[PDB]
């Protein structure tokens, strides 16, 4: 049950990889693609340290009252996007990709598959 | 090419004997003695994996002996601190690479 | 409820347990107070001095190692969430 | 003649400062700059002059436009160094605590996004409050920020 | 910076000459235009959500059923009519 | 005059936040306690996914 | 209790302001960090070394009492002076204002006319003073000045 969410956060286009992060700052799932554990150790103390100061400035630096943020989005250079969601005690990162960012990874997916075919040729010929 | 064909991860792969220098706060005889001591400490106990444990111990040893009794250097691959050194007693520099090192004498 | 949510815990610990829990108060009510990690590790350093005369050396990151020589029963190693509030008094 | 002269030395004036001008439309906001930095012997006239203080309506216009538009509590542009460069909002509170607080958190945001990869660098944030929307695009020179209510 | 120096090819342009003028309408010119651009777009898509939501996939047995999105026209323009119309090739 | 003692220790932080019961270097300590934390975590993954 | 002591106002006023500003929490007490909010709120110094520098020699000092006022009523003495020099052309006015001002006229041309291979040697200074005399009163003042050399 728990498993089929990773799996449908990589089935929605433009996903790159999806994070979450406890309360005390452990990764409980990361995905394959993106580095699992040292990546997840990383990202999570980067999180925490713009999500509690996101949230503290709100409340107090803007003088709003009961005033707290729900997503927080930040577009950077190429096609890396990177919303973040707080559900409960536990805050995750997701990574997708523009259109011509996808693109790109589908054809550089195909190329390594060439590559891998040739290979596979390569050895063939060998073994002849 | 040049700097648009390089990238993060190949700069990083292309060169691991670059030394960048951030901050000076000591004589430039005495950091001359203690960069070479440094790069060469680390890369001999650098082993399979970096220890940040097993560099600072060389370090720490090596610089008592060099200089004075009382010696404090910390490497992280981030960090925040504020500390009081003595003048001419501290020299901050950075390796390639998420590597930061801190030594100063108190 | 947020101070509860920290449960900052204490790795390695060379001081007084009335100390240690004094410095647990202060470093929860710093990570609120401070903006950024740069200035965590002065408003620490400052709390310190003020409560006890000496030199006080504090570096706080996510990732670092450290080799110190600090007065013995003076350095008290905590770390919560990615943060590692690390003090040692040289003399 | 004296009069005559200085009528005269007014026009050579008024030519040096046309040049790339070459009279004609009142036109250009970069070229009436250029003009009052290097020489400033003589200054307005000249020609109709168009809308005063409205060298450019593109970024200007744009700017009008966002702000005009509804739903929009204004856009604060944040100069690099902590300064406020424009400000359009309600009271003055609220655009002083969002000109010193809103950039120390993009800048903060900015080495988040940076730490994952060196090369990157942040394009556009946006931080979604439960009753506010607050969008911030960051660039060297300058900043832009525009708090929108959510539909 | 270091690898720059090292390799002295296609020096970085960009020249700080900038906008300058001190007052009456300092920089607010390419950089910030991008921004601003972006900006404009992203106001727009929030209050234009429902819309662009429903625009990539509302997804609308011999039936047809056609939706109008959105309506794009001047007040000053009204007189004018629309006549010819063309879509880009490359976007 | 007496001299205050020093003491030279060295500790790497490397190893991301965890609790003092569990050993950041064990796989096993820490495959544990994430099998723990989701045991909840179920409904906010969906969710928050 | 006072004994007929009349003291600057001016700074003793300060040291009250920015006191009560962060002890306005009523603690009756005062911290080592409390000290340092006040430079650390308007940025007086640009590190604790700075206070702490003057205040540690002051004496000693520890963990929080109330003593610590103390930075405060010494802080306001460490401003000291200042001093800075602004702009080239007051210097050039004052350069022919001999009588250390603005005022007086033709001795400050016969002056320039020392040693002077300028064109319109007299007849040319005699021009240059009635341009730069818009009230006409034979002489150039500051504004004057300013507006004949801007």
């Amino acid at each position: 049950n728990a498993d089929d969410q990773l799996k449908q956060l990589s089935a929605l286009e433009g996903a790159n990889g999806y994070v979450i992060f406890n309360e005390s700052g452990i990764p409980l799932k990361r995905h394959e693609k993106s580095i699992s554990h040292e990546k997840a150790v990383h990202i999570a103390a980067l999180v925490s340290d713009l999500w509690n100061v996101s949230k503290k400035v709100i409340q107090r630096d803007l003088k709003t009252p009961e005033n707290d943020i729900e997503v927080i989005r930040l577009r950077t250079k190429h096609s890396y996007e990177y919303i973040i969601t707080q559900s409960g005690d536990f805050t995750m990162l997701a990574i997708q990709l523009c259109g011509k960012a996808i693109e790109e990874a589908k054809k550089a997916a195909a190329a390594a598959a060439a590559a891998a075919v040739v290979q596979e040729e390569n050895k063939e010929k060998e073994k002849k | 090419k040049a700097v648009t064909d390089m990238d993060i991860n190949e700069l990083r792969k292309l060169m691991i004997g670059k030394a960048i220098i951030n901050s000076s706060d000591m004589q430039g005889d005495l950091l001359q003695e203690a960069q070479d001591v440094i790069q060469s400490g680390i890369e001999n106990n650098s082993a399979p994996v970096l220890n940040i444990e097993a560099a600072c111990k060389y370090i720490k040893e090596n610089l008592d002996k060099k200089f004075g009794p009382t010696w404090q250097c910390i490497i992280g691959e981030g960090y925040a601190y504020d500390v009081t050194v003595q003048n001419n007693t501290l020299l901050f520099m950075f390796y390639n690479g998420n590597l930061a090192v801190l030594i100063f004498k108190s | 409820s947020h101070l509860d949510k920290v449960q900052p815990v204490i790795k390695n610990s060379d001081m007084s347990v009335e100390m240690q829990k004094e410095v647990e108060e202060v470093a929860k009510k710093a990570i609120d107070y401070c903006n950024t990690d740069k200035e965590i590790a002065t408003f620490i350093k400052d709390d310190f001095r003020s409560r006890y005369h000496g030199t006080w050396h504090c570096i706080v990151g996510r990732n670092f190692g450290s080799f110190v020589t600090f007065e013995r029963s003076y350095y008290i190693y905590l770390y919560v969430g990615q943060l590692a509030i690390l003090l040692f008094k040289t003399g | 003649i004296y009069k005559t002269s200085k009528e005269i030395q007014k026009s050579d004036q008024r030519i040096i400062q046309q040049r790339v001008e070459n009279s004609i439309i009142n036109n250009q906001i970069y070229q009436k700059s250029l003009k009052r930095k290097t020489s400033k012997r003589k200054v307005r006239h000249q020609a109709n002059k168009k809308n005063f203080q409205k060298e450019m309506s593109e970024v200007e216009d744009t700017l009008n436009r966002i702000k005009t538009h509804k739903t929009v509590l204004g856009y604060l542009i944040v100069n690099s160094e902590g300064g406020v460069v424009r400000g359009a909002f309600k009271d003055e509170e609220e655009s002083k605590n969002i000109a010193n607080s809103i950039p120390l958190l993009t800048k903060k945001a900015r080495s988040v996004v940076r730490d994952l990869d060196p090369t990157n660098d942040l394009v556009f944030l946006r931080i979604q409050t439960k009753l506010n929307e607050i969008m911030v695009a960051p660039d060297d020179e300058f900043s832009l920020i525009v708090i929108q209510t959510k539909g | 910076a270091e690898i720059m120096k090292d390799h002295q090819i296609e020096n970085k342009k960009k020249k700080e000459v900038d906008q300058d003028k001190k007052q009456d309408q300092s920089m607010y010119s390419t950089s910030f235009k991008r921004c601003c651009k972006i900006m404009e777009r992203m106001v727009v898509q929030n209050d234009q959500e429902d819309k662009y939501h429903d625009y990539r996939y509302y997804w609308s047995k011999n039936e047809g059923h056609l939706l109008p999105i959105w309506r794009f026209s001047n007040e000053k323009q009204r007189k004018k009519n629309v006549t010819s119309i063309c879509w880009n090739p490359l976007y | 005059t007496e001299r205050v003692k020093t003491g030279d220790r060295g500790m790497s932080h490397k190893e991301g936040g965890w609790p003092g019961n569990v050993d950041p270097n064990e796989a096993q300590e820490t495959g544990r306690f994430k099998k723990r934390i989701e045991k909840s975590f179920p409904q906010a993954v969906k969710d928050l996914k | 209790m006072a004994s007929e002591v009349m003291n600057l106002s001016e700074e003793d006023i300060q040291f009250c302001q920015k006191a009560f500003s962060d002890y306005d929490e009523d603690g009756l007490g005062a911290i080592k960090v409390s000290d340092l909010k006040l430079a650390l709120e308007n940025i007086g110094c640009s590190l604790s070394e700075n206070d702490l520098f003057k205040m540690i020699s002051e004496v000693d000092e520890k963990n929080t009492g109330l003593i610590k006022f103390s930075d405060f009523l010494n802080i306001y003495y460490k401003q000291k002076y200042a001093n800075l020099g602004d702009d080239d052309q007051d210097l050039v006015d004052a350069f022919v204002a001999m009588g250390g001002n603005a005022d007086t006229t033709g001795s400050v041309d016969a002056n320039r006319l020392i040693q002077i291979v300028k064109e319109e040697f007299e007849m040319t200074i005699d021009i240059v003073g009635l341009i730069r005399e818009i009230d006409k009163d034979g002489s150039g003042e500051i504004e004057y000045e300013e507006f004949k050399l801007l």
